[PDB]
């Protein structure tokens, strides 16, 4: 029934932490699509509509310190822009990580996403942003790590484990980290009128 | 910030979950919980455990979940495939895991081979004292007779 | 892809009797249970397909069809690729039509 596509573009000057997560963030996300480069903003939607994307996440940075990222639907949906300003990369040591490239994900969201309209709004977005298809081409059967969101103090906190067994369950803290703050929220794909802002 | 814009691309946007099986969804809302009961988010360490348990409360609703379906949920170990960590990165941290171990080892060794070496000297004398105690206790003990 | 194994060596699966797990979860067993003298066959005498590397789908190598054996030539001799288009087409002087006042 669910089927989604992710369009993964990069401005100049994602330095290489912020390059090792959109690469780890492709792997997490099987049906997703990788650009070059961009230079100026509607030209994305464009991109989208050339490999039948229904989204597309736009990783923008005004400077090489504070990475930025917009998610949308590129053909008419709203974008929403984060001020990331937490970052950890998945070429860390500290988590082992086991998980099976593309597998299904499970979400997990609190009750602060139900508290209002755009919370519920930006909570859908990543449920079907992240939620890769059940029949998605590179996606895989088998369930090995799930995605939880948490958000305290006005900002969304972005977490991974893997799962484990044993001889009922056992997780261990997997993936990048970070946190999303809320900027500012369009009508349209990176246009129309500013319907919110903090 | 009126929120006739943002219900109303919802209502576009938003997709019937309900009327479907929750596999498609593959999403759990964790609500009931408004994740305030965290003890000073800024000490670093209750925000992980808040969020562990936050992840955990999911991952056991996903469990019964896909149990209600007939998707296999454990991973049977006998399927290879491209992890997210290539093989390089699982052997560098062994290695880190290997280097602290040593590291402990070596504090160990540390914290026994000086010790040894003082006490080499008493501990032969001590040695020495215990042996020849035993040897003349068996010898009064024969000649009690 | 049918297959959901990535860019993994196919050393693995060797021992065992399928080759990994297709999309939803389910065993895809080995049909390339050949025979000695079709090996040794197919081993002097390559097929024109042959190419070495073996299929994700089943351990019997990955042989090409004599379609893209074909294509393959074309393009690693200069020859056209894009067929049933005239490689020497009329100048159609489209610009030419008008004329300046």
């Amino acid at each position: 029934m669910n089927k989604q596509r992710t369009l993964l573009i990069s401005s100049r000057g994602v330095n290489y932490r912020h390059r090792h997560l959109i690469q780890d963030l492709s792997g997490l996300l099987p049906h997703s699509r990788k650009e070059p480069k961009l230079d100026t903003l509607q030209q994305l939607n464009e991109i989208a509509e050339l490999y039948n994307c229904n989204n597309v996440l736009f990783f923008e940075a005004r400077k090489h310190q504070d990475l930025y990222l917009w998610l949308s639907k590129p053909p008419n949906g709203p974008t929403i822009k984060f001020y990331i300003q937490n970052l950890h990369t998945m070429d860390e040591l500290n988590f082992t990580g086991n998980c099976l490239k593309g597998s299904r994900p499970v979400l997990s969201f609190d009750q602060r996403f139900e508290s209002s309209p755009h919370y519920q709004l930006i909570k859908e977005l990543l449920v079907h942003n992240f939620g890769v298809p059940p029949n998605a081409r590179k996606s895989k059967p088998f369930i090995d790590h799930v995605m939880s969101f948490s958000i305290v103090d006005d900002k969304i906190w972005v977490r991974t484990y893997e799962i484990s067994h044993s001889t009922d369950i056992s997780l261990v803290e997997i993936g990048p980290r970070f946190v999303m703050t809320v900027i500012l929220i369009l009508e349209g794909s990176f246009g129309g009128p500013k319907i919110y802002e903090n | 910030n009126n929120t006739k814009a943002m219900k109303h691309a919802l209502e576009r946007v938003q997709l019937p979950w309900k009327k479907h099986s929750f596999q498609e969804h593959q999403s759990v809302t964790s609500e009931t919980n408004t994740d305030e009961h965290i003890k000073d988010i800024y000490d670093d360490t209750e925000r992980e455990l808040a969020f562990y348990k936050q992840s955990l409360d999911a991952v056991l609703v996903a469990r019964d979940e896909l149990k209600r379906l007939k998707v296999p949920f454990k991973r049977p170990l006998d399927y290879f495939a491209e992890m997210v960590k290539s093989d390089e990165h699982m052997d560098k941290i062994k290695g880190k895991l290997i280097e602290e171990a040593s590291d402990k080892k070596a504090r160990e060794e540390a914290r026994r081979q000086r010790q040894l070496k003082k006490f080499g000297k008493q501990v032969q004398n001590a040695t020495l004292q215990k042996r020849q105690l035993e040897k003349r206790e068996t010898l009064e003990k024969i000649k009690s007779l | 892809t049918q297959n959901t194994i990535g860019n993994i060596p196919l050393s693995a699966y060797d021992e065992m009797p399928h080759i990994g797990y297709d999309i939803n979860g389910k065993r895809i067993m080995r049909p390339a249970k050949g025979s000695a003298l079709d090996q040794l066959l197919d081993s002097i005498e390559l097929p024109e397909g042959w190419t070495g590397l073996l299929d994700k789908n089943s351990g019997s190598s990955l042989n090409l069809t004599k379609e893209e054996l074909e294509l393959i030539s074309k393009i690693q001799r200069n020859e056209q690729t894009d067929d049933s288009i005239n490689p020497y087409e009329p100048l159609i002087d489209w610009f030419t039509r008008h004329e300046e006042v």
